[PDB]
């Protein structure tokens, strides 16, 4: 595929690639402050990472690569924060699973999706803030050292 | 022109360890140097209040008044009066507070329930209730503790205390703290602590986890 | 002067399926020829109130104002004002009642304690209610589909649940002795609430409803 | 020419609580201004009802009268009728309707079957049976609840009221729900409710689901 997209358009078809070579030469010459967004079931507390203090141990382990129930995916291992997704309620965890998505329209799926887009920032904002992550922590000083210019962790 | 004279709670001096008595004056006319004097039954003035606030909303200036004393004049049952002098009322007006002596005691008894094993299937939520019953008198006290932290003030909500069906004299009261379901599995102990008058130590401590009702005797395991 | 007019609670209406309204006026000094008419939201008068109460030992008039009106109008909404004609009062005084947000409530049930079964004295069930909205639910008790006397379950009242604003929540126990708890004795909970889709839910549980069910595992020493 | 008054059916009260009398009247020639109206016994007024339907295409008029009453008025034993007029009738008809009340009261009594085993051997579809019988009076109403969440009635059908040969006046009744062997596999408490005014409550519901008549298989037992 890597060879494809750098040449060869429908098996050496013509050459005119030449021609898009001057194209690489031609691009050269020179609303929501409202608290109205309520509140979605599917989500507690992301805990990919460990549980919350006083919570102690709940890692998740990347998935291996080469394996048939999963892993049919040949990219890399699964990051256990992608585990952790929170989907929103566009899926349920019923007795066995699943989707309770099937008579919608486009308006109302749209709103699930955003809704999902909040829950997920407001969880990760959460979570990052008291320093549990692994890249969020610190050493044992403040939790709060590593501080970008901008008042986030 | 109404007084208010609020006897201090069971908690509150329970987790202060010390006792305040308040009596307040609003509905008056608005003016402030209102002199609050904090005496007790057999007239023994003791310091007056501080920081009197502004006038409230409807064009009345309200006026605060506590003091504080030691707890053992208060189990006394002393009627403490406060007297108030100001320029709108002609003679001071004067309210005695007491303890309400002559209350049976009886120790009362703390379970703990578990969430129900039906709602673990939604892997949404759960809730755990510490019930208590079996009491007199009243204002009880709950907490929740987590293997030795405190938790916020607003994860749980405990009931209000209200007669029983059978012992007329003896009351009960419930409080339901709610918890995420994943960590359930591990367990936490998430402990209950109680505090009432009538205990011999005031504090009572009960706790639970996932694997609390199991056989701890044969480990009997299936699978296809 | 007291005039004050109850709104018929749920309750009430799904126990009897006759919806009333009742004004009363009371808490003031013994008279005679004092009128109350309830009327609808134009002024449509109704049936007035019988049975009024005398000048009661306590040195009350309480002329009691009672309607029967049943519920397709109340479910309207519509505003159902009961005015009152007094011999002090120069003008009759009228008010205003109206019915004024809808989930689904739950119910889970709490079996006894295993501490309360060891002295051997007594235990406690538990009926649960949570997750609804508006508040005013009913509940009681049924045995083997028999019905129990209301003073052997207490029921609580509706509390603002922490987290959801709108979401409420309710407790109801019953107390039974030990030992037929243990052979059985199902006693189920019902609950109705406007919110459900037939008013009406049921539960139960006894003795034996966490065992395996599967295989029968005992010890002998 | 052809003149009814439906009396109301307790499966629309129960859906409804908006308890309707209907007066139907057709088979006869398309006229205009015909006069439909409803009293009860002693002819009172009722509402004016309306949206009357238009003539039928087989050039037949049509003429609907609604009357819309509450329980206690259906109850309380009024003989309502349904009044017309128009120019070609000698004298305008009128039509009487009640309740007849005066019939046997027995509580019904319900049972869930499960699927046949040879049924769940092929394992494309199951079908769920929902028995209803012991029941005087007829006309009861049944439906079933999903998971807390209801179903339209094209996928399960209901069956009617015969009469019981045995018994003397008892009636009984099934209904037939069809789903896919799969979900049967899963939980899905498939809830069945029924409806009549014979019961305490007038509701009463049954619950079966994939692990609710298999029967233990091992009695192991430990002695030391």
């Amino acid at each position: 595929e890597f060879l494809i997209k750098k040449c060869g358009n429908n098996s050496a078809h013509g050459e005119e690639i030449f021609s898009e070579k001057l194209k690489n030469a031609e691009k050269k010459c020179k609303s929501c402050d409202l608290n109205a967004t309520n509140y979605i079931r599917g989500c507690q507390s992301k805990t990919y990472d460990g549980k919350i203090f006083p919570g102690k141990g709940g890692e998740k382990q990347w998935i291996c690569k080469d394996t048939i129930i999963h892993g049919d995916t040949n990219g890399a291992c699964i990051p256990p924060r992608t585990q952790n997704l929170c989907v929103g309620e566009l899926w349920d965890k019923s007795y066995g699973g699943r989707s309770n998505i099937k008579n919608d329209t486009k308006e109302l799926l749209k709103e699930k999706i955003k809704n999902a887009i909040h829950k997920e920032t407001e969880l990760l904002y959460e979570y990052h803030d008291t320093g549990t992550a692994i890249i969020s922590k610190n050493d044992k000083k403040g939790q709060k050292g590593k501080n970008d210019p901008n008042g986030l962790p | 022109i109404r007084v208010f004279a609020i006897p201090p709670s069971f908690a509150s001096i329970f987790l202060t360890k010390s006792t305040k008595l308040t009596c307040l004056v609003t509905d008056l006319t608005t003016y402030d140097s209102v002199t609050i004097s904090w005496t007790r039954q057999n007239g023994e003035a003791v310091k007056t209040h501080t920081n009197i606030s502004e006038s409230h909303p409807n064009a009345t200036f309200s006026a605060v008044g506590e003091a504080s004393i030691c707890e053992d004049d208060w189990n006394s049952g002393e009627r403490f009066t406060c007297t108030v002098t100001h320029t709108d009322l002609p003679s001071p007006l004067k309210q005695t507070i007491s303890r309400p002596k002559g209350v049976a005691l009886h120790r009362p008894d703390v379970y703990l329930l578990p969430p129900a094993r039906e709602q673990l299937n939604l892997r949404e939520s759960a809730t755990i209730t510490c019930l208590v019953t079996g009491f007199s008198p009243a204002d009880v006290f709950v907490q929740w503790m987590q293997r030795g932290q405190p938790l916020s003030p607003e994860k749980y909500v405990t009931s209000a205390p209200m007669p029983e069906p059978q012992a007329p004299g003896r009351y009960f009261a419930h409080s339901i703290l709610t918890v995420s379901e994943e960590e359930w599995n591990t367990g936490e102990t998430y402990t209950c602590v109680v505090a009432h008058e009538a205990l011999p130590n005031r504090v009572t401590e009960r706790t639970v986890d996932k694997s609390t009702g199991k056989p701890t005797l044969y480990n009997v395991s299936l699978v296809m």
